[PDB]
């Protein structure tokens, strides 16, 4: 029943899922940017189209309404986000279903449940998995930060409340430079993100990042497809990545 | 249609119909405006004329200029506007005789044409014979009416009703008898053609006055803008009470062009009846069509002034200029007004006749003929057992274009035609029916399989056009969708190109360099196209081979023969692929005003020969190879 | 006024060609009262509407036209007198002068003027336009090269509109030379 | 043989009946008469080529070519003397 599929995304992933999607006889539409007028991604789907010429530099992978609208206008049946773009983004998949297409994804509660650092941490306990101590929730002021500083440990690490860019924390292991570390990492998750909502939680020392690929249908049967070790980082960036651990 | 028509005749506003697709670039530009170019503005157009009466976007010499000189499909240019101007009514112009084509046809034919343009989009056929002999035009009225489409019952115009003098036939008595009869074969419409624009003011005012008295049909006028006097015309027609105009935007006006909408429009300003039309987005249309008009400079008419002499000679339409090119070509250039005085004899010669394709064609060839060979009204007679005539007023005088009005001169004929019998009868009543179904054997056997109704009459219309046209389609594929800057001039070093296939398809092309040619004239071209390098050869034509380089001789490889210095080939001796002995001369060349004879070294078999007759030569150039 | 000072006649200059037939009539019309010159029209066919201008005047009673021969008429030039004389046939007044000679006259211009074609306008066209801006003769295509002449061609949409408004600015003029400078 | 279309016609006398003179630019594609051959009316003299197109170039009346200027892809500008007859 998938006839027409979009990607709301470029570069390889795009190429990736159009070759998918060909093999499988569905017919593509790419979208494109001023500078990405040139991409590869643009020329290897079956119709592509220009997001915007109003729209600017990289805010224009982001434009919900000007994308959808580009969709109807092929008719496409389904969206695939990719990563990285609107992937995370609740309206977007809401906004698809609210016009008869089909946000490639989790359900509309997923994006939510995850969409947010703390929910996730929240969704987690209560399905009862082990999580790294920290905060309640959320923290403004300074006062509310010194509290739980001077109470439970001290290696301890703010980080932003969301997306899956480490650009947005920063460690604190001793008494004072805790000042900084609340506003340097505050409003440079300002300019990462969207805001800079913000908390803390226990600082693990010399972990290893390891991840579960999972993979489920729309009738109940979910598998796992095994880790991935993440650990080799810059920032806190992944730069190798090996499958499964060693 | 019927009701059409009776909601005309309510209207008090002066309805048009646009001619800027077909009659204005026709005069103005040889027909060569491109579907690119018109489906560009069908969106505007649709706003703009959104209350007009019908677009002019079909017939007359479109449909064999397109599959001919444009290489596009006529069919598709209808299908696609009629896609993107829903609203509007589309108008044809359809000869009686023989539709859209070049000849005579069964009137199967006639049938199917109108059977398959009702089909794509065509909603009025203003059907016109070109000698307005009403029998010839009963077989596409009945076509049209059996379509439930809207059939457009036409007179041409001649002479002038202003001048009792001019002639005791065309009167405003003929006219009206010819209206009234029209009225009875049941057209919805009466159309007049002033194709030559002949029409004087007072002449408009008297004769849609009568018109309008004598017939409870709505009349639509049409007339060309060429002793620019246009306007003034339609302005007399409409207090005379004209239901539609033919107009051209203000760019695409004028001269030998329909008058202009945009001034017709404040001309009225003050008077009794308005112009039905948005002043505002014809101003918009007229720049378009302004620039546009640009990429077809090389097909401009040569004409430039109003011109009156048009009031005694009567050619129609571009013809009083074609003709003086024509005369050129023969050594009357100096005498041109010999010609155009010869072209009003020749018609009073004939009975006077309206003068459209074809019957203008005619009187001119006879003009030209007779001035050629020194001849007159009575010398014609005389000598005519010894002449020979051209072949297209032999045809005249067969019957082949029809009946004229008045008759023909009966020794006149004898002598143009010396024995052959002449029709009694409208042509395309002798003529077998087309079997159809043999034809779409033939196509589906030449082609892939799959042909259509519009590629059957396609090709029963235009044999030998059509069969080329798909050989152009199957060498380059769709040509009507470049722009037509591209399809004229191609592309500069530098240049990219956005070629539009579909909603989300398109090619963008880059062209990057092109080599200097190789031995054989191929230069190789660089493009990018869409983000992949791509290489193409095509073959130049010098005007001088000297241009072309050579592979280097491979020094230590004995089957390549090298030149031994600079010089030219003065004669070329063997070809590729033949037999020679060891010291065989094969090639002479001259060095510095001496010969010397390049020698074959062992016996052998040509394999190549990479020069012709005077072809530039440096030292260490491949010239030959030997097995 | 003109009358008054004595004035042999008056003569009606309308540079833009702006004078629409109807008015054309209205305003020779009055005029004839008004005052006892004789009243000599002169219009540009820049409109294409000028040989309609040139007929209602003369209903109107006007007593001199300016026209032009035929292959040196229309557009920016004055209407083509050939065309008027035959225009007029069968109306109560009628064009005095030769058609046969003004055949034979425009005819040579036609080559004459071919000695000419790198000075010609661009201007091939009607244009209705000037209805809203004004522009006198020239001027519309010559305030368009000093317009890209200086890389505002690409707006002269709003040059057009500033033109109109620089009008109404100044209380609103009449633009001949050197006023439409 | 070092210029062979770098020769200037002279110009047709275009007061001149039996001065044929070329009406736009372009090529010979071919000479098909000599000096002294006789000719009537409206046969082949000359086949030119314009821009891709081919014109045939006809005897005005009967007779007897007298010079003829041109040769295989020589070029030629409007004006330029090609045949002369009587
Ligand atoms: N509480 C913590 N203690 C120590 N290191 C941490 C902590 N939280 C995050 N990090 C470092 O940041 C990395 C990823 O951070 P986080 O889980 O926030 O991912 P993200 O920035 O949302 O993006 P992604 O997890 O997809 O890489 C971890 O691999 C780790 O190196
Ligand atoms: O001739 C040289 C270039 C090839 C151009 C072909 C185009 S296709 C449309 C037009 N009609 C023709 O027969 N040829 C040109
Ligand atoms: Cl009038
Ligand atoms: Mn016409
Ligand atoms: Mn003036």
């Amino acid at each position: 029943q998938i006839k027409k599929l979009l990607v709301a995304n470029r570069g390889e992933i795009a190429i990736r899922i159009f070759e998918a999607a060909a093999e499988l006889d569905i017919s593509t539409v790419a979208i494109y940017s001023n500078e990405d007028k040139s991409s590869l991604h643009r020329y290897k789907a079956d119709e592509s189209y220009l997001v915007g010429s109003d729209l600017g530099p990289a805010e224009s992978y982001l434009n919900i309404e000007r994308i959808i609208d580009v969709a109807k206008q092929a008719n496409v049946d389904a969206i695939h986000p990719g990563y990285g773009f609107l992937s995370e983004n609740e309206q977007f998949a809401r906004r698809c279903a609210e016009e008869g297409i089909k946000f490639i994804g989790p359900h509309l509660e997923h994006l939510d449940m995850f969409g947010d650092k703390v929910k996730a941490r929240t969704t987690a306990i209560k399905a009862d998995l082990p999580v790294i101590p920290g905060t309640d929730g959320p923290i403004k002021s300074y006062e509310l930060a010194k509290e739980f500083a001077e109470e439970a440990g001290f290696p301890l690490m703010i980080k932003a409340t969301s997306g899956g860019g480490g650009k947005g924390m920063r460690i604190v292991r001793e008494e004072s430079e805790l000042e900084d570390a609340f506003h340097r990492a505050k409003s440079e998750a300002e300019k990462s993100f969207g805001n800079s909502e913000v908390y803390i939680e226990r600082y693990i020392d010399n972990p290893k990042h390891i991840e579960v690929q999972v993979i489920g249908d729309e009738h109940g049967n979910i598998v796992h497809l095994f880790e991935r070790d993440c650990s080799v980082q810059r920032r806190h960036q992944k730069v190798v990545e090996v499958a499964p651990s060693v | 249609p019927k009701g059409v028509a009776e909601w005309v005749k309510k209207q008090d506003d002066v309805l048009l119909t646009d001619t800027t697709f077909r009659d204005a670039h026709q005069s103005l530009l040889a027909t060569r405006v491109r579907t690119k170019d018109m489906i560009n503005i069908a969106s505007k157009t649709a706003d703009v004329f959104k209350d007009g009466f019908s677009l002019e976007m079909w017939g007359g010499a479109t449909f064999d200029v397109a599959y001919n000189f444009l290489k596009e499909n006529p069919w598709e240019r209808l299908e696609r506007l009629r896609k993107a101007i829903p609203n509007v009514l589309f108008q044809m112009l359809l000869r009686a005789s023989n539709a859209v084509g070049y000849k005579n046809y069964p009137d199967n034919v006639i049938h199917k044409f109108v059977q398959e343009s009702a089909k794509a989009g065509i909603d009025v056929f203003r059907i016109f014979d070109s000698l307005n002999w009403v029998d010839q035009m009963k077989v596409a009225n009945e076509a049209v009416q059996e379509a439930g489409k809207i059939s457009e019952g036409t007179i041409c115009y001649t002479g002038d009703i202003l001048n009792p003098e001019r002639s005791n036939i065309y009167t405003l008595e003929y006219y009206v008898k010819l209206a009234k009869e029209l009225e009875r074969e049941g057209f919805h419409i009466l159309a007049i053609k002033d194709m030559a624009g002949l029409l004087k003011p007072k002449a408009a005012y008297e004769l849609i006055g009568e018109l309008k008295s004598a017939v409870d049909l709505p009349i639509h006028l049409h007339t060309h803008d060429t002793s620019g006097n246009g306007l003034l015309t339609y302005k007399q027609a409409i207090d005379a009470g004209v239901d539609i105009i033919d107009t051209a935007v203000a760019s695409m006006s004028g001269l030998t062009s329909q008058p202009s909408a945009n001034s017709l429009y404040y001309a009225l300003n003050g008077f009794p009846r308005h112009l039905r039309t948005d002043i505002e987005g014809m101003e918009s249309l007229s720049h378009y069509w302004s620039t546009v008009r640009t990429y077809y400079s090389d097909f401009e008419s040569d004409i430039k002034s109003p011109n009156t002499e048009i009031y005694q000679h009567e050619m129609p339409g571009g013809q009083y200029s074609n003709l003086s090119q024509q005369a050129k070509s023969l050594g009357l250039g100096e005498r041109f007004d010999e010609v155009k005085d010869m072209y009003r004899r020749v018609n009073f010669l004939f009975g006077d006749i309206v003068k459209v394709t074809p019957s203008s064609k005619v009187v001119g060839d006879m003009a030209l003929y007779m001035v050629q060979n020194d001849l007159d009204e009575q010398s014609v007679i005389t000598d005519g057992y010894k002449l020979d005539f051209p072949e297209s007023v032999v045809s005249f005088f067969k019957g082949e274009i029809g009946q004229p009005v008045n008759g023909f001169n009966k020794d006149l004929q004898a002598v143009i035609l010396k024995g052959q019998e002449a029709l009694t009868a409208r042509p395309g009543e002798y003529l077998e029916p087309v079997d159809f179904e043999k034809v779409r054997e033939l196509l589906e056997e030449e082609q892939q399989g799959p042909v259509t109704e519009q590629d059957i009459i396609s090709y029963v219309l235009y044999p030998k056009v059509y069969e080329q046209y798909i050989q152009t389609r199957n060498q380059y594929g769709n040509l009507s969708l470049l722009d037509t800057p591209t399809f004229f001039f191609g592309m500069r070093n530098g240049e990219t190109v956005e070629i539009e296939i579909d909603k989300g398809k398109r090619l963008i092309i880059k062209l990057e360099t092109i080599s200097e040619p190789d031995e054989n004239g191929n230069r190789t071209i660089y493009y990018a196209m869409n983000g992949q390098a791509r290489r193409i050869y095509i073959k130049d034509e010098n005007v001088h081979t000297n241009a072309n380089v050579k592979p280097k001789a491979d020094k230590s490889n004995p089957s390549h023969i090298g030149a031994q210095m600079p010089g030219s080939v003065t004669e070329v001796k063997v070809s590729v692929g033949e037999t020679v002995k060891a010291n065989q001369p094969l090639l002479i060349t001259e060095a510095m005003k001496m010969e010397t004879t390049i020698q074959a070294p062992f016996d052998g078999v040509i394999k190549q020969v990479t020069v012709n007759n005077g072809d530039t030569i440096a030292t260490g150039d491949l010239l030959i190879e030997i097995e």
